[PDB]
């Protein structure tokens, strides 16, 4: 619970402004795609490479999605 | 002649339904089913209570649709958050939430 | 002040105003799939519409509509065929909302009985789309 925890507040933190596994980061994609005004390692760059392909790619509120991730 | 009701006509009348009218349709019959796969009706009853979002309906549904589609939206993520407050409205952050949900759904079972 | 003639060929008569409400009459009068019933029926729902166009008033027609909407299963069918066929949204949409709170019911029981609709689900589709569904359930 930690984990989805960090991730969120982090990609809340960094979206109001270490590569494990590469999963907190494709959250953050639809955070710069649908925006105002437009937006082991190998592997892991490779399949975020795709997913930015894929979808055309190149405080209160942080405390409300964590209660509602909780 | 319900009973051989061709795909418009089926489209035209769950036009007029909400979510769980629809997923219950959906398993009426296949023509039905598969009419109830539509997007575009997924895509009026995710939008239907949200009604504080914006930034343009094209690039929202090509994003959706790119990355799961609607029906997913609803029944992973939004309908356990409409259970508890079934008279809220949905807002801002629950977009930012769901939408982040199915991202990284669609990353993991990308491989 | 047109002239329609319907399957019946009775040549029912109605307003150039009154008929521009069907668009596909509009554009362009044989008729050969709506019945002279039907025919009637969308006669009618034109009429009152224009005497409407030309609120208390609102709710007035509201409650004229649902009372004409009390019609069987047949009939609504038809009304919805003919509705498609000559481009007529709000007849249209009326019928689609009568459906709609129809199929507002049960268990797939229900709706597969109410409209003797004959499902042919094999075992393994069948209980994948319950499966999938089960949220609702």
């Amino acid at each position: 619970p930690y984990l989805k925890f960090a991730h969120f507040t982090a990609n809340q933190a960094i979206l109001e402004a270490s590569m494990n596994q590469g999963l907190q980061w494709p959250a953050l994609m639809q955070a710069l795609a649908l925006r105002e005004g437009g937006p082991h390692l190998h592997e892991v760059g490779c399949k975020l490479a795709q997913l930015a392909e894929a979808i055309h790619v190149e405080g209160s509120n942080a405390f409300k999605q964590a209660s509602m991730l909780l | 002649g319900f009973s051989n009701l061709d795909e418009n006509l089926v489209y035209e009348v769950l036009k007029h339904v909400d979510a769980k009218t629809l997923a219950m349709s959906s398993c009426v019959s296949k023509i039905w089913h598969k009419t109830a796969q539509d997007e575009r009706l997924w895509e009026l009853i995710c939008t239907r209570h949200w009604t504080n979002i914006g930034c343009g309906q094209n690039q929202l549904r090509s994003v959706v649709l790119a990355l799961g589609g609607f029906r997913r939206l609803h029944s992973l993520y939004l309908w356990p958050l409409s259970k508890p407050n079934p008279r809220a409205r949905f807002g801002k952050d629950e977009l930012k939430l769901t939408l982040s949900l199915l991202s990284i759904r669609y990353y993991e079972k990308m491989s | 002040k047109i002239t329609l003639k319907s399957s019946d060929g009775e040549n029912f008569e109605i307003d150039e105003a009154v008929a521009l409400e069907s668009q596909t009459i509009k554009h362009m009068i044989p008729l050969p799939n709506v019945t002279s019933k039907i025919l009637s029926k969308v006669i009618e729902y034109c009429k009152r519409h224009v005497e409407a166009a030309e609120g208390s008033s609102d709710e007035d027609l509201k409650t004229w509509d649902s009372e004409f909407i009390k019609v069987d299963q047949g009939t609504l069918f038809d009304l919805i065929l003919a509705a498609n066929y000559l481009n007529i949204k709000g007849l249209l949409d009326l019928t689609c909302q009568t459906v709609a709170d129809m199929i507002k019911g049960k268990t797939p029981e229900e709706i597969r009985k109410t409209f003797n609709i004959k499902n042919d689900f094999t075992p393994e589709e069948e209980e994948e789309v319950r499966r999938e569904n089960q949220w609702a359930f």
